[PDB]
RNA sequence: UGUUUUUA
C-alpha cells in the first residue's frame, strides 16, 4: 500500500485542477458546503441550483510576488462577478448562496525561499485609512477579479492597506484562527481551502454583501536564488459549489 | 423554578460541556494522525 | 402574607449575579436558529489554535518582520532566539493565547511551541529548542540550555517542529500577569549544528514561531484586559 | 479526566513532534510526546471559559446626563437634556466590544440594568425623589420630541419607571432579524456608491429614551444614567483575531492614524530574556 | 420569618410585566358571557382580510378617487401603476394591513395583492402584474418587469386577479418602518395587450386594489404607531 | 400558583392558539374553493 | 407576586448569621485539594496538647527561666510552687490552653497538669502535687494541702508526673475571666520528702510544668481576646 | 435549598464531628499505652 | 520478546 497525499486532483464540472506538491486541503470549520435545507429556509421561492455550469474552477488573473509585496485580498462572491454564468446568475437574482473551493498556486525551485499565508476571513469588514467614522466606498470593497493589492497606495474612500493590521485593526499573526494554509515554497506550491456558506442568514444578496474574503499574505519574504528573476506568479483559482440562487429578476445595476 | 413566562427571563445555561476543538485545530479534508508524516 | 426578613446586600447591583428578570418583550418570538459553521462553546477550544509569535520583537514599528526569526548560515553553537515565558506579556501579549490569557488571572497547563522553517528545500539545519524551568536564569550558552527540557530539531521534509513546554510548576496555578513567584521560566533556541545553505543562495532565512495551548490548559478568575483602552465613549 | 498520561522513553518512527503547519492544522501534541510524563488529572471543568461566562456578565454600555428642571421657555427638550436618547449598541465601550468581537456572529438574550444617580451641584435644600422613565423605542416608533410628549404614554412601547438612586432590571430576548447579530458586516445596505459600509440595521437593537417624569423643583438636579448589559444564553460563531489597535467609531473596524505600536519592543536583541 | 434578599430592579414599574395583583373588588361577580359573533383571538386573523389600497395616491385631498387605479383604452406596452413595497409606508400606510403592521417592528411572510376590474362586461384587457424582488430598481418598462415574479391577467368573467407577493428575502424578518436593507422590492402593473372598450363607451375605467396577508405572515416586537397623535389629553 | 381569591387577580392567559380567519375572510353562505370558479 | 411582610430586623448586618450570598466569581473553579498533614477540625483537639507553663512568673522580663520551677536540695516540708486556677489569667494566660480559653467565655471539664523533672539521674525526690477545690484558701502548709486532691510523686526512671485536676464545681460551667463565684481553686506543690542530689552536683534543679485539657473539656460563647491589641490598622 | 449555582454561595458546613486529637497528642512511631512504662 | 496497562 503506497501512494501520496501531496498528489491531488479536484474535478468540478468541465474543470480539473491537479497538484503534485499539495498540503492537506482545509475545510473551513470541518464543515463541507451544502444546499440550504427546508428547516433553515425563509424565502419561499424555489432556488435555482445551477449545477456544473457555475460549479467549476475560475482562474483569477495572476499576481506578481516580489520581495516588497505586502499581499493581496479578494472578496467573494465579488471576485467571481465577471466569471461566466456564475456572474450572470449573481446579477440576475436577488438572493444567492454559495460555498467555494479556493486553490492558490505558487510554484518555485528548491532554491527559492518564502512563505505565503492563504487565509479565508468571514465578514472581513475593512477599516478606512481616514479614521473616525469614515466609510469605505462600495467600489473599493468590490474590486472584482483584480482584488485589493495591499502594497498599493491609499485612495479617498478606500480601505487601509497596512497588512500588519489585517486592514481591520487586528494583528497579522492571529489570522491563523481563521481557516488558513501556508504556501511554504520548500514544502508546498498549492494551498486549498474549501469554504462553506457562512452567514447569519440562510441566503443573502451577493452584490451588496461579501460573505468571505481571501487574503494571500507573504510572511517570510521571497528570497530568490542568485541571478534569478526577483518575482513569482501567484494564481488564484476559485470554484463555487452548492450554489443556490433565488428571486430571479431584472439584472441589478451596481456602482462603476 | 422559573417565575416568568418568557425564556429570555431565565438564568444563564451554565456550561456547554460539549467541546470539539477539532473544527478549529484540524479543519483538514484528509485525516492527519499525530506521529504519521503530515505529508507523504 | 408570608413574613420575610431582608438580608444585608439587599438592593445591591452585582455585575456577576445570574438572576431571573422580567422580560420587556412578552410573547415575543426570537428569530429561528439556523446552522452557522464555527460554533464556539469554550475559549479553551480556540486557544488550542496556533498563532504566530512576534518573536523578532526588535522593530521601531510593528512589522511583518517581527514574526520572522532570522537564521544565519555557518553559525555554530550560537543562539537563535530567547524569551521568558510570561504568556500575558512580552512577545506573547499580542498572540491569541496571550489575548485570551489576559482575560484571566490564573493559568495552568502545558504550552505548545512550534517552529516552521521557510528556507530553501536544499538547505539543511539542526536546531535545539530548550525550555528552562524557573529557578534558573535564561541560558547564556547551548551547553547550559540543553541541561533543561529540549528538542533537537532536524530540518527536512517536515517543515515544522512542535515542542511542548511541559507544565513545570510547584504551585498548581501561575499568574497571567508577570509575577516572580509564578515565573514559567525561559525558552531558547540554539544552533545544534549550523544552517547550511545551497549554492546560489545568500542572506537570512526565517523561522515562523507559533504558540498554542495543550488540552490540559486551564484559565480562571476572569479580569479586564489592559490590551485595550479608551478616554471617551465612542459615537457612530 | 486525565491531564497527563504516564509515558516513558521513546525510540520510534512516529515523530509526533514533527509536522507541517503548512497544512493549517494544529496537531494535538502533548507533553507525553516531547518528554517523559507522570499521570496527572485535570480537577478542572473549564466552566469559566465558556462563552456564557466569558460574554455573560454585566458591563457598562452607555452613560448619559439628564436634568430635571423647569421646561418653560425651552424649544428642544432632547437637546436641553430634559430627555436623552440612546441608540442601543454594545460597541461604544471598548472593553466589552473586544470580547464580543472575538467572534463574528453572536446570538444572546439581553439583561439590562439601569442605574440612575442624582447630583445637585448648585444650592439645593433636599435630594428630590425623582422617578426616571426608561422607554424602549424600536425603529419606526415615534421618538420622543418633548419630555412629556404623547410618546411617553408607551401604550405599546416597553417602558420602565424607577426611582433615582435605585435601579431597574429587565430581560430582552434576542431581537435580531437574522439568526444572529453581526459583530462584523462586510457589506452595504444596497448597491450604492456612497452608502454606509459595515453599519447595518441587522444590529439595530432599538433605542432607549430617558426622562425624569417628575415636574421641576427650584433647584437643578443632574441625573447620570448608566446602562449595564448582561448577555444570556450566549451562542457565538466564527472566532476572530483579537482587536489590537484602539477603536474610533461604533460599528466600524476603523483605527486611528499615527497609532502607536502594540507589539511590545524588547530591551535588547531577539536573544534577550 | 424567611430570610430574603431583594434583587436590583425592585420597586420598578415595567409596563410589560404580567404579574398578579390584589383585586379592588373582592367577591365581585362580573356580568355573564353571552355569544357575540366575530370574536378576534389574533390580529393575524383579521390582517388576512382584503382592504382597498389608495394606490391612486395623487390627490390634493383624500378622495374615493384615490382608490381607483385608472385604465386607459388602446394603450400598448405602458405602465398602469407602480409602488415600492414598504407596507408600513406610502400607499399601504392607511390600509388595515399597514395599520396593524405599524403596531409592530418586524414583519415576515407573503403579501396577497388583488386587482378587481370595474369596466364594462363587454370590455377586454390583459394586464401583467409584476413583483420586482429587492436589489433591482423599480422596472421602467414591461420587458424589465416581466423578468421578475409576474402574473399575466386575462380580464373576463372572473373580475379579480390575486397575485401573491412571495416572501423573497435573505434575512428572515423585514422592518415595517422604511429601511433600505430590508426593502421588500417593487410592485408594478403593465398593459400586456391593451384595454379594449366596447362601442358607445368612453373615458377611463378603474381597477380596485386590495392588500391582505397570507397565513404565513409574521409580526413581532410591538411598538407605538405614528398614525395617531395628540397634544392635549381629551375631555368628554 | 395564585396568591388571591379573585380571578381578576390572576395573570394574562397567554395565547389563544385557536385561530379561525374564515369567519372574516370567507363569511359566505355557499362554500368557495380556491381554484373553482367563484361564480358559475 | 407573592404577598410578603418584612419583619423587624430587616436590612440588619449581624456578624454571626450564616446566610447564603451571591458569588462574585461565577463558574470559577477553586484549586484542587491535596493532602496536607495536621488537619484541625476542632480547637478541642489541639487544646489537649501539653504546653509549658511560665510558672516561675517572677522575672523582670520574659525569660526561659520563667518556665523553670526551681527545686532546692535538703528542703523538708516546704512549698515548691503555688498558683490559683484561673486558666484565662496569671501563669496560664500565655499558654495554648489559656490562649484558646480566652477566645471563649465559659469553660468546663478537667485540666491535665504535668511536671517533668530535669535534675540528674542519680538524684532523688518525692513531691506532693495538691489541688485545693474552691471555698478554701491556698494551702499555707503541706498538711493543709494534702487534705485536698493530691498526687505523691516519686521521681525516678519516669521523669514526668501527670496530675489531673478533676472538675470540682457546683455550677456546670466556670468563667474563663477571673470571677470569684466560678473560682477553680488552687494548685500547689510541696516537698514530700526532699530533693537529694548526688555528690559533685550543686545548686538548683528544675521542673518543667505543662498544662493540657482532658477530653471532657468544654468551651462555649466565643469572645474577643484581650491578649492582642492595636491602635492603628497595619500596612505592608 | 440552595438559591445559587456556586458552592461558595452555600452556608457553612456546621461541625466536623470527626475529631482525632491523637495526631497532635500522640504523634509517636511506637504505640504508648496509658499505664505502661513510657520507656522500657 | 529492549513491550504497555491493571491487580496483589
Amino acid at each position: 500500500c503506497g501512494y501520496s497525499d501531496r498528489v491531488q486532483q479536484i474535478t468540478l464540472g468541465n474543470s480539473t485542477i491537479t497538484t503534485q506538491e499539495a498540503a492537506n486541503a482545509v475545510v473551513c470549520y470541518a464543515e463541507w458546503p451544502e444546499y440550504l435545507p427546508d428547516v433553515d429556509a425563509s424565502d419561499v421561492n424555489k432556488t435555482s441550483k445551477p449545477d456544473t455550469s457555475v460549479c467549476r474552477f475560475y482562474t483569477l488573473d495572476s499576481k506578481t510576488w516580489t520581495t516588497g509585496s505586502k499581499g493581496w485580498c479578494w472578496k467573494l462572491p465579488d471576485a467571481l462577478k465577471d466569471m461566466g454564468v456564475f456572474g450572470q446568475n449573481m446579477f440576475f437574482h436577488s438572493l444567492g448562496r454559495s460555498g467555494y473551493t479556493v486553490h492558490v498556486q505558487c510554484n518555485a525551485t528548491k532554491f527559492h525561499s518564502g512563505c505565503l499565508l492563504v487565509v479565508v476571513i468571514p465578514e472581513h469588514q475593512l477599516a478606512s485609512h481616514e479614521g473616525g467614522n469614515v466609510s469605505v466606498k462600495y467600489t473599493f470593497t468590490h474590486p472584482g477579479e483584480r482584488g485589493i493589492d495591499l502594497s498599493s497606495a491609499n485612495e479617498v474612500g478606500g480601505p487601509v492597506k497596512d497588512v500588519i493590521y489585517n486592514m481591520n485593526g487586528t494583528l497579522l499573526g492571529n489570522l491563523l484562527i481563521f481557516p488558513h494554509q501556508f504556501i511554504n515554497l520548500r514544502t508546498n506550491n498549492t494551498a486549498t481551502i474549501v469554504i462553506p456558506y457562512i452567514n447569519s442568514v440562510p441566503i443573502d444578496s451577493m452584490t451588496r454583501h461579501n460573505n468571505v474574503s481571501l487574503m494571500v499574505i507573504p510572511i517570510a519574504p521571497l528570497t530568490v536564488p542568485t541571478g534569478a528573476t526577483p518575482s513569482l506568479p501567484i494564481t488564484v483559482t476559485i470554484a463555487p459549489m452548492c450554489t443556490e440562487f433565488s428571486g430571479i429578476r431584472s439584472k441589478s445595476i451596481v456602482p462603476q | 423554578i422559573n417565575y416568568y413566562k418568557d425564556a429570555a427571563s431565565t438564568s444563564s445555561a451554565g456550561q456547554s460541556l460539549s467541546m470539539d476543538p477539532s473544527k478549529f485545530t484540524e479543519p483538514v479534508k484528509d485525516l492527519m494522525l499525530k506521529g504519521a508524516p503530515a505529508l507523504n | 402574607g408570608l413574613p420575610t426578613t431582608t438580608l444585608p446586600g439587599s438592593g445591591q447591583f452585582l455585575t456577576t449575579d445570574d438572576r431571573q428578570s422580567p422580560s420587556a418583550l412578552p410573547n415575543y418570538e426570537p428569530t429561528p436558529r439556523i446552522h452557522i459553521p464555527g460554533k464556539v462553546h469554550n475559549l479553551l477550544e480556540i486557544i488550542q489554535v496556533d498563532t504566530l509569535i512576534p518573536m523578532n520583537n526588535t522593530h521601531t514599528k510593528d512589522e511583518v518582520n517581527s514574526y520572522l526569526i532570522p537564521l544565519n548560515a555557518n553559525r555554530q553553537n550560537e543562539q537563535v532566539f530567547g524569551t521568558n515565558l510570561f504568556i500575558g506579556d512580552g512577545v506573547f501579549k499580542t498572540t491569541l493565547l496571550g489575548e485570551i490569557v489576559q482575560y484571566y488571572t490564573h493559568w495552568s497547563g502545558s504550552l505548545r511551541f512550534s517552529l516552521m522553517y521557510t528556507g530553501p528545500a536544499l538547505s539543511s539545519a539542526k536546531l535545539i529548542l530548550a525550555y528552562t524551568p524557573p529557578g534558573a536564569r535564561g541560558p547564556q550558552d547551548r551547553r547550559e540550555a540543553m541541561l533543561g527540557t529540549h528538542v533537537v530539531w532536524d530540518i527536512g521534509l517536515q517543515s515544522t517542529i512542535v515542542m511542548t513546554i511541559p507544565w513545570t510548576s510547584g504551585v498548581q496555578f501561575r499568574y497571567t500577569d508577570p509575577d516572580t513567584y509564578t515565573s514559567a521560566g525561559f525558552l531558547s533556541c540554539w544552533y545544534q549544528t549550523s544552517l547550511i545553505l545551497p549554492p546560489e543562495t545568500t542572506g537570512q532565512v526565517y523561522l515562523l514561531s507559533f504558540i498554542s495551548a495543550c488540552p490540559d490548559f486551564k484559565l480562571r478568575l476572569m479580569k479586564d484586559t489592559q490590551t485595550i483602552s479608551q478616554t471617551v465613549a465612542l459615537t457612530e | 479526566t486525565v491531564a497527563s498520561i504516564s509515558s516513558g522513553p521513546k525510540h520510534t518512527q512516529k515523530v509526533p513532534i514533527l509536522t507541517a503547519n503548512e497544512t493549517g492544522a494544529t496537531m494535538p501534541v502533548l507533553p507525553s510526546d516531547s518528554i517523559e510524563t507522570r499521570t496527572t488529572y485535570m480537577h478542572f471543568n473549564g466552566s469559566e471559559t465558556d462563552v456564557e461566562c466569558f460574554l455573560g456578565r454585566a458591563a457598562c454600555v452607555h452613560v448619559t446626563e439628564i436634568q430635571n428642571k423647569d421646561a418653560t421657555g425651552i424649544d428642544n427638550h432632547r437637546e436641553a437634556k430634559l430627555f436623552n436618547d440612546w441608540k442601543i449598541n454594545l460597541s461604544s465601550l471598548v472593553q466589552l466590544r473586544k470580547k464580543l468581537e472575538l467572534f463574528t456572529y453572536v446570538r444572546f438574550d439581553s439583561e439590562y440594568t439601569i442605574l440612575a444617580t442624582a447630583s445637585q451641584p448648585d444650592s439645593a435644600n433636599y435630594s428630590s425623589n425623582l422617578v426616571v422613565q426608561a422607554m424602549y423605542v424600536p425603529p419606526g416608533a415615534p421618538n420622543p420630541k418633548e419630555w412629556d410628549d404623547y410618546t411617553w404614554q408607551s401604550a405599546s412601547n416597553p417602558s420602565v419607571f424607577f426611582k433615582v438612586g435605585d435601579t431597574s432590571r429587565f430581560s430582552v430576548p434576542y431581537v435580531g432579524l437574522a439568526s444572529a447579530y453581526n459583530c462584523f458586516y462586510d457589506g452595504y445596505s444596497h448597491d450604492d456608491a456612497e452608502t454606509q459600509y459595515g453599519i447595518t440595521v441587522l444590529n439595530h437593537m432599538g433605542s432607549m429614551a430617558f426622562r425624569i417624569v417628575n415636574e421641576h423643583d427650584e433647584h437643578k438636579t443632574l441625573v447620570k444614567i448608566r446602562v449595564y448589559h448582561r448577555a444570556k444564553h450566549v451562542e457565538a460563531w466564527i472566532p476572530r483575531a483579537p482587536r489590537a489597535l484602539p477603536y474610533t467609531s461604533i460599528g466600524r473596524t476603523n483605527y486611528p492614524k499615527n497609532t502607536e505600536p502594540v507589539i511590545k519592543k524588547r530591551k535588547g536583541d531577539i536573544k534577550s530574556y
